[PDB]
């Protein structure tokens, strides 16, 4: 039902993209309220005939660095029956780009930024407001788009702000400090350093410290191990197959209690 | 980036 007759290409080749958006409310004392990671896998492919496919990752019930998938989903083409009784992931599939499962996960979850917050009250007139952020991932990765967050109270008269590596403004408008980095590899850390002049009023309710980023990795855990490809009136296998893997993973509501 | 892009062998 999901592909043509007659499909024929020069070059067989296939793309599988891994895409992840990583949650999470942390306490001031570092405690995890929540996570979650929502995940999906899109496949593109360009292969020749009706090839027989099989998708294998590191799933802990096949592997017993292993993966809890919390529940998951997949595209019609996928039989339900061997993923039931095998926890093998079988199909035939459509031509082109399509998405093969969405999944849920909340367990051993890698968290990629740890956000450390110190904020000092100091008179009624001044806070000293701290961040720390550490990259927890391989030193050969690079996180990119890092934009920290930190909310203002709304009788703010003034911020002086630095920072140790990117650029960091106060943006009224918003009532956040803004701290942009391009760039970071893993098992680093940054600093930012703000301090923020109030109005005097007679007589502060703190958001949370949000992130954005994208890491090239699953922070699931996930790792596809094959793509197996047979087709049997072509007799083409695998070696005969360009195979592609990429991971994104990018923050979703990613928040630090201060 | 097409350095994103790994192979998959085997």
């Amino acid at each position: 039902g999901w592909r043509r007759e007659g499909i024929k290409y020069r070059r067989n080749e296939l793309f599988l993209d891994v895409l992840e958006s990583v949650n999470l409310l942390m306490s001031p004392q570092g405690q995890v309220l929540s996570a979650h990671v929502s995940g999906r896998v899109v496949m593109k492919s360009y292969l020749s005939g009706m090839p027989e496919c099989k998708f294998g990752m590191n799933d802990k019930i096949v592997i017993e660095q292993s993966i809890a998938i919390d529940d998951c989903t997949f595209h019609q083409c996928v039989r339900l029956s061997k993923f039931d009784s095998e926890r093998s992931i079988s199909f035939i599939p459509p031509d082109g780009e399509f998405e093969l499962m969405r999944y849920r996960t909340t367990k051993d979850i890698i968290l990629p930024f740890r956000v450390i917050p110190l904020v000092r009250e100091v008179g009624r007139t001044k806070l000293e407001v701290k961040v720390v952020i550490k990259s927890n991932f391989k030193p050969s990765l690079l996180a990119q788009k890092i934009e920290v967050r930190i909310p203002t109270p709304l009788n703010t008269s003034g911020v002086q702000v630095i920072c140790m590596k990117g650029k960091a403004k106060y943006k009224a408008s918003e009532n956040a400090i803004v701290w942009k980095i391009k760039r970071m590899a893993g098992m680093k850390e940054s600093q930012i350093s703000a301090e923020i002049e109030l109005l005097p009023t007679n007589d502060w309710a703190r958001p949370p410290i949000s992130m954005n980023f994208e890491v090239p990795f699953a922070p699931s855990g996930l790792k596809v191990r094959y793509l197996k490809v047979f087709e049997p009136k072509l007799n083409y296998s695998d070696h005969d197959v360009i195979k592609w893997v990429r991971y994104i993973g990018r923050s979703g509501i990613y928040e630090t209690r201060c | 980036d097409l350095l994103a892009w790994d192979p998959l062998f085997g």
